[PDB]
Parts: structure tokens; sequence; C-alpha cells
């Protein structure tokens, strides 16, 4: 999920993007 | 500001920038 994709390991604007409504 | 680690505040800050209008969900846990 989204810890693992951008706190444990280097975020991107395509990854974030998947969190927005 | 998004091509790093973030963690925590840090990452609900950026969310809330990128995501602006639309809103976000936030789930540290799955």
């Amino acid at each position: 999920g989204i810890v693992e994709q951008c706190c444990t390991s280097i975020c991107s604007l395509y990854q974030l993007e998947n969190y927005c409504n | 500001f998004v091509n790093q680690h973030l963690c925590g505040s840090h990452l609900v800050e950026a969310l809330y920038l990128v995501c602006g209008e639309r809103g976000f969900f936030y789930t540290p846990k799955t």
C-alpha cells in the first residue's frame, strides 16, 4: 500500500495519484 | 516534493497538495 510505495521506497506522482478520490 | 521518501504527516501533506479538491484516502495499514 502507500507506505510501502512512498515511505519505505521512493514515492512518485504516479503512485500518489492512485490515492486521490 | 513528490520524488522522495514521504512518511507520516509528510506523506499526508503530499497527498493533500497533489489531490487538491478530489481529496484522498490515507490507509497506512494495507
